[PDB]
């Protein structure tokens, strides 16, 4: 198991067309009335998207400016960073026309995330609070997975992109990394936020893992239980 | 609240020089208005506050039951979308509403409704400080016998 | 009835196939509440007074005196045939979209 988890003499798997039924299941779940704002989601000048054309009596500027996407950080992430990012990019109209389009956007961000966190939890047996952190710590992005629908993954040819077919294979080994030992999300959240601050070396911003981490994170996972006071001190 | 009813004649409002000048305004332009205090307030008992409830129009003109009074009324209007900083259509209906005449009598000013509806009546909940227009449109192609225009208003004071 | 009575383009709230044959139709009703919620909100927005107009015409004024003369056939033999073309219904009045 330890050699497999360290990635030496790796596993073999079959690309069964059941995988297309799962990705077509994601595309179906995306398509049936979720009406998602993912239409060319991030990249600058977000033009020609339906939602703010209807609400144009309250604010017109659907194209915005720079990107509408997030990287996690410790202690406080959330919609305050999404607000500060759109507030920083040269909007002089600091009145309610700027704040209302944040409270219009929060449920539209949830409608992108909630699909994966509610569905893949029933494929692989992990809690919905772990899924987006597991996905990024594996070396992936929620939109990059959702874009494979636009790359015609739902087509039942017996071939799909490596970006899915090897990602899916890689997810099972990283699932054993979180079940051959059990740990809580705040550890993953710190490890994903700031590796050198946790105590790692700069190359471990990459997806790669080796024994000098595995000793230290395991002996931490003992010490956090062995200590004479509760979790958070 | 203090519900009040009011009426005015354009001949009585403007004086005889404007029914004379109307020989241009029959064809070239709208007729331009504002309900300023010297007729709406100073000629009546005083008030702290004022909000509209209904309006209507009658047209002193030589028009029979067999013919159409295709004129138009408006309050200065918009249908336009607000744009912030970062670094209309062919006689369509603007959401503020603009009443089109048919009879040349007060039922050209509102249709079907008595004293209730699911929705606010023309100018309901506005102050009287606005500006207004009368335009004949295609009625100007047979306009030959107009004499005066009569307006009616319902509003609440306090 | 919503899309006819407001004269509106497509929105497709009531999707077919909501039944289930692993779980014998469980949850196949709660989706109809959310369909009615998605539907109702179109009526909450899209109601306002459209430009209500009233009109009248005379067939003598419409057709001219040659047709009240030709009517000596149409009294007995045939219907009288019509179409509300623009030169009396629209071009003789203020324009519209």
């Amino acid at each position: 198991s330890l050699a497999l988890l360290l990635g030496v003499t790796r596993l073999a798997v079959v690309p069964t067309n059941n995988m297309v039924t799962f990705f077509k299941g994601i595309a179906n779940g995306l398509s049936e009335n979720v009406c998602l704002t993912t239409d060319d989601f991030q990249r600058q000048e977000l033009e020609g998207a339906d939602w703010w054309t209807l609400l144009s009596t309250n604010q017109v500027i659907d194209d915005m400016g720079l990107v509408l996407d997030i990287h996690p950080v410790w202690g406080k992430s959330d919609e305050e960073m999404l607000m500060e990012k759109i507030q920083s990019i040269g909007v002089s109209n600091d009145n309610n026309t700027l704040s209302i389009i944040v409270q219009i956007l929060i449920q539209a961000k949830n409608a992108q995330e909630n699909l994966l966190s509610q569905t893949i939890s029933a494929e692989y047996g992990v809690e919905r609070s772990v899924v987006p952190l597991q996905l990024r710590w594996l070396g992936s992005n929620v939109y990059s997975v959702l874009n494979q629908v636009l790359n015609n993954t739902p087509t039942d040819i017996s071939s799909i992109v490596p970006k899915l077919s090897e990602l899916t294979y890689s997810l099972l080994i990283y699932t054993q990394l979180i079940n051959s030992l059990k740990l809580n999300k705040e550890f993953i959240f710190l490890r994903l936020t700031q590796p050198n601050w946790l105590g790692l070396t700069q190359p471990k911003l990459s997806t790669q893992l080796s024994l000098p981490e595995i000793y230290l994170i395991t002996c931490y996972q003992d010490w956090v239980v062995n200590a004479n006071k509760n979790e958070d001190s | 609240r203090q519900e009040i009813t009011k009426t005015i004649s354009l001949k009585a409002l403007l004086g005889e020089s404007w029914p004379a000048e109307l020989n241009k305004l029959k064809q070239k332009t709208p007729i331009n208005f504002n309900l300023e205090e010297q007729i709406f307030v100073e000629d009546y008992q005083e008030l702290y506050q004022r909000r509209i409830k209904s309006v209507s129009v009658s047209l002193p003109m030589l028009v029979g039951p067999y013919e159409d009074v295709c004129a138009q009324l408006t309050q200065t209007s918009s249908s336009y979308s607000t744009r912030a900083d970062l670094k209309h259509l062919v006689r369509s209906i603007q959401p503020n509403q603009q009443i089109s005449l048919s009879t040349g009598v007060n039922d050209s000013g509102l249709f079907m409704l008595n004293f209730d509806d699911e929705r606010f009546l023309p100018f309901e909940g506005s102050g009287v400080d606005s500006s207004w227009r009368l335009q004949f449109t295609n009625l100007k192609q047979n306009l030959d016998s107009l004499n005066d225009v009569i307006l009616h208003v319902k509003y609440t004071a306090a | 009835s919503l899309l006819y009575e407001l004269n509106l383009g497509e929105q497709s709230f009531v999707g077919g196939g909501g039944w289930n044959d692993l779980y014998q139709g469980l949850m196949a009703g709660e989706t109809l509440k959310l369909a009615l919620m998605r539907m109702e909100r179109v009526y909450v927005e899209q109601n306002s007074r459209r430009q209500e107009i009233t009109k009248t015409i005379s067939l003598k004024a419409l057709l001219g005196e040659s047709w009240p003369a030709e009517l000596n056939k149409l009294k007995q033999k045939t219907p009288i045939n019509f179409n509300l073309e623009e030169q009396i219904f629209v071009e003789d009045y203020q324009e519209l979209y």
